[PDB]
RNA sequence: UCCAUGGAUCUCCGAUCGGGAAACCGUAUCCAAGCUCCGUGGCUAGUCUGCGCUCUUUGGACUUUGAAAACUUAGCGAACU
RNA sequence: UAUUCCUCAAUGACCGAUAGCGUACAAGUACCGUGAGGGAAAGGUGAAAAGAACCCUAUGACGGGAGUGCAAUAGAGAACCU
RNA sequence: UCAGUCAAUCUACGCAGAGUGAAUCGGUCCCUAAGGAAACCCCGAAAGGGCUGCCGUCCGAUGGGUACACGAAAGUGACGA
């Protein structure tokens, strides 16, 4: 070969001869050509740069010609509040009022153990639901676990929350959530960035090439 | 065909046969679904008991009969969940969507529908997860604040936001330095 | 009194190929001499070729 | 104890069947038969430790057992391994041992059908194979 | 000793009666590891060690005498 | 003339071998049928 | 010799630790606990203590359910005649 | 109530070596086919081997005598009753 | 005795015994092509079919390799008539 293409932009692919994944012919009258190698071409050109056309080469995979281009440019007292104006307790949202576990083995405990991990949760992954606070959304609220003995009213700035106004997220999948629950299961002087582009008419070596971005 | 027994064998093998008393076995026999589901894609979606049907297509003049099928109206949708605060991507029939409308959402449907009617091991898993999260929510309470405290905490949050911004910019410029 | 060390067994964990270690993007940073055209291949003193072929020629 | 090695054998059971050599004097190598799952290092170490040989090299080859087929019925013998052991010093075998004289006398029944120079050796080393 | 086999046992592939790249082996224990260059390295800890005590001057014999001594 | 059987051991094992029959559902039924009949050569 | 009961040894594929042209190849699983022997380090030096692996006991971490004629219950379902 | 991959005992106006299972006998064997697959043949000396020492003629006894045995054309080497 | 286009003393025929020696030869081993398959995901009355990549695994010579192990924004191995 007189001019081998640049080894960073040469890929190898076979021939199909019109045969699909099942092996049967779907496009007729193809097959038995010459051997080819695939060239990688920048068809996006989204990066805004300046370049010098180095050479115009031959590409067997397409009718036009390609061009090799080297690119030359491109701890304070928090407001602790002890006054609460009202307490709301989510005790009817389960839909059935029942006591809290720590003993007979129950159906719900069997179904919890059968679908649990291989080896509280209202944080980190999902956080506090917006529903709780739905009667009045723009109000600073402090969630807390309900205690058997009467609790304290001291509330620091870290323990008070308010969905701003931005939120008036991601999305789970019905059949692929169990797997995810299961743990997840300028350079130096000797270098030069170069790319392959589709050469235009009247574009020879030594010329300028621009990529422009929105202004 | 004997789907209840083949699901009960898997559940027993997961949980350990020594762990269950005979009364718990008798109770667990009445929660595992014993429905007739054969098609593969109905075990991966919320179909609410709709299945395919194979029957005859009959011509008008000749009466000639040739085989055909009726398929359920399966649609892929995103349904909003109140306790997960996000969408769940499912393949529901419109029959299941209408039942969800009557129940009041996907979460309320999962709470209301009993274990035998879930038809599916993934349905059992999702009902169990939603019930566990609602039992977690059943032991919490929120406390609201007076407007003077509203203003005080708003001012405190403004102070912490502007101090964090100043300290972050100072750290960035010193690391640049 | 041998202070020499024994040869060690190769490990069987999968190894990354050099195609995946290359940074992504359209640009390739090639070796550049600032007055000479860009060559597509730069063999050095350790690039030997056709060793099995020379073995077969010697056998024949 | 077990800290001495990973593979320590106290009761070896490797069966070695010696093949009768052609000559009685100046024996430089000998052949033997054993089980197919034996290794050169196992044969060399058993022969050095148990009998007191001075082994130089061990060369092995596999053989199939003898078979007879009579159209559907098949009878056969077990597969074996043949080993050649080369000695560092020549050894010898006396004639008076049974059945050496019978072996030589039966072997010679089947096979019925001067100018020495200066610096010429007499007993040279006769080793075959690769 | 001749023993009976089945005539269908001749169909089991053996490297003596196979193409040149067929490898079966004879259940020998390994002594080292293969290299990446087609060689082999013998690890000396995997070689067998034989503990044969000195048998000179031993008074016991392979057989037990069967002379008539007593009931 | 060139006859139809041209032998090749690797091709024989790759088409009618034990693990080639064990790989698909038809060959597993072939193996079950052979064992039930009582053939000495279950696979080729 | 033989019989009854209980023991010691008990290769490989099918097959399930990974690969595979079935009867072959490669394989010290991993982590806490407490014990004899082992070697090495450090003290003011005497029933002084502190570091390791190899192999042993007891647990728990990963997974290996599994075959089979007809009967039973389900799904799809012909054509000759 | 249904069936028999299985076990134990019993019965037959069921068959009797071209019959009865494909197989009374080392048969899913030999053999045919790339493969799925197809698929045989072949029972009997005598009560007991006492299976014919010895002689003659041929290269060689399976022959002609002799002898064993009730009987030897009852004298065979996967085969000798009629 | 059978087979050999024999009446054969001979033999690729019957009985018995013996014979194949490897750091370098040919394989095993490492690496991949065409191709095959698992996992994840997608589809489907069941059985199964697709997908092998954006982060991704195991096999597969008719080809590329011959005196440690680990890593790579370095070169390359590297090829027509
Ligand atoms: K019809
Ligand atoms: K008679
Ligand atoms: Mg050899
Ligand atoms: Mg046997
Ligand atoms: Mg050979
Ligand atoms: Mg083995
Ligand atoms: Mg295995
Ligand atoms: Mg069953
Ligand atoms: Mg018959
Ligand atoms: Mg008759
Ligand atoms: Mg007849
Ligand atoms: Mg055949
Ligand atoms: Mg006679
Ligand atoms: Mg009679
Ligand atoms: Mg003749
Ligand atoms: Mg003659
Ligand atoms: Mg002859
Ligand atoms: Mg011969
Ligand atoms: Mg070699
Ligand atoms: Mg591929
Ligand atoms: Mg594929
Ligand atoms: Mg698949
Ligand atoms: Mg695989
Ligand atoms: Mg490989
Ligand atoms: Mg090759
Ligand atoms: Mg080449």
């Amino acid at each position: 070969g007189r001019a081998r293409a640049l080894r960073q932009f040469t890929l190898s692919t076979g021939k199909s001869a019109g045969r699909n994944s099942s092996g049967r012919i779907t496009v007729f009258h193809r097959g038995g050509g010459s051997k080819r190698l695939l060239r990688r071409i920048d068809l996006k050109r989204s990066t805004s740069s300046m370049g010098i056309v180095e050479s115009i080469e031959y590409d067997p995979n397409r009718s036009s010609q390609i061009a090799l281009v080297r690119w030359i440019k491109g701890k304070i007292l928090e407001p602790t509040t002890n006054t609460i104006s009202g307490l709301f307790s989510f005790s009817f949202l389960p839909g059935k009022v029942d006591k809290r576990k720590v003993t007979k083995t129950l159906v719900k405990d069997v179904f919890f153990s059968a679908f649990s991990s291989p080896k509280l949760a209202f944080a980190s992954s999902f956080d506090f639901p917006r529903i709780p606070v739905a009667g009045v959304s723009t109000a600073f609220f402090a969630p807390r676990m309900r205690q058997k003995v009467r609790g304290k009213s001291t509330f620091s700035l870290y323990e008070v929350q308010k969905w701003r106004t931005h939120s008036i997220k991601a999305g789970l999948s019905w059949q692929s959530f169990r797997r995810q629950d299961t743990l997840g299961l300028a350079c130096k002087v000797d270098r030069a960035p170069v790319t392959y582009i589709i050469a235009s008419h009247q574009l020879e070596a030594g010329k300028m090439v621009m990529n422009c971005d929105w202004s | 065909a004997f789907r209840g027994k083949e699901m009960m064998k898997k559940l027993v093998k997961k949980v350990g046969a020594e762990n269950i008393t005979p009364e718990l076995k008798e109770k667990l026999k009445a929660c595992v679904p014993d429905t007739k589901v054969v098609m593969g894609r109905a075990k991966r979606g919320l179909y609410a008991g709709r299945h395919i049907q194979y029957g005859n297509r009959v011509s008008e003049d000749g009466g000639n009969k040739s085989r055909r099928c009726w398929k359920p109206n399966v649609q892929e949708k995103r349904l909003f969940s109140y306790i997960f605060d996000s969408h769940i991507k499912v393949k529901v029939t419109t029959h299941a969507l209408r039942c969800i409308d009557k129940a009041g959402g996907i979460d309320e449907y999962l709470l209301k529908t009993p274990y035998q009617k879930m038809d599916t091991e993934m349905g059992l898993y999702w009902k169990t997860k939603v019930e566990a999260r609602y039992a977690e929510l059943g032991q919490m309470e929120v406390a609201f604040f007076n407007p003077e405290d509203e203003a005080k905490l708003e001012q405190g949050f403004k102070d912490l936001n502007i101090a964090k911004k100043d300290a972050r910019r100072e750290a960035r410029r010193t690391f640049r330095k | 009194t041998d202070t020499r060390l024994p040869k060690r067994r190769p490990m069987a964990h999968p190894k990354k190929k050099r195609f995946k270690l290359k940074p992504p993007g359209p640009y390739a940073y090639v070796q550049y001499t600032p007055g000479e055209p860009i060559a597509s291949n730069n063999p050095n003193k350790g690039s030997v070729k056709r060793r099995n072929a020379k073995k077969r020629i010697g056998q024949r | 104890g077990s800290r001495l090695g990973r593979r320590v054998v106290h009761f070896a059971n490797l069966p070695i069947k010696l093949l009768m050599p052609t000559k009685l004097t100046n024996i430089h190598e000998f052949a033997l038969r054993t089980i197919p799952s034996a290794t050169k290092i196992e044969i060399k170490r058993v022969l050095e430790s148990l009998y007191g040989f001075e082994v130089e090299k061990v060369n092995t080859l596999n053989m199939d057992g003898k078979k007879k087929k009579r159209g559907g019925l098949l009878i056969a013998k077990a597969d074996y391994k043949k080993a050649y052991v080369t000695l560092k010093n020549p050894l010898s075998i006396s004639g008076d041992l049974f059945p050496v004289k019978f072996i030589e006398e039966d072997r010679k029944s089947k096979v019925k059908g001067k100018k020495s120079h200066w610096l010429d050796q007499k007993e040279r080393r006769e080793v075959g194979g690769y | 000793s001749f023993r009976r086999k089945r005539a269908s046992s001749l169909d089991i592939l053996s490297p003596k009666r196979a193409p040149r790249d067929f490898y079966k082996g004879k259940n020998c224990k390994p002594t080292g590891f293969h290299t990446k260059k087609g060689g082999y390295v013998v690890q000396p800890d995997k070689l067998p060690n034989y503990v044969i005590p000195d048998l000179t001057g031993f008074k016991l014999k392979p057989y037990v005498s069967q002379c008539p001594i007593e009931v | 003339p060139k006859r139809t059987f041209q032998p090749s051991t690797i091709r024989r094992k790759r088409n009618h071998g034990f693990f080639a029959r064990k790989a698909t559902k038809g060959g597993r039924r072939v193996i079950a049928r052979r064992i039930a009949k009582g053939r000495h050569r279950v696979t080729a």
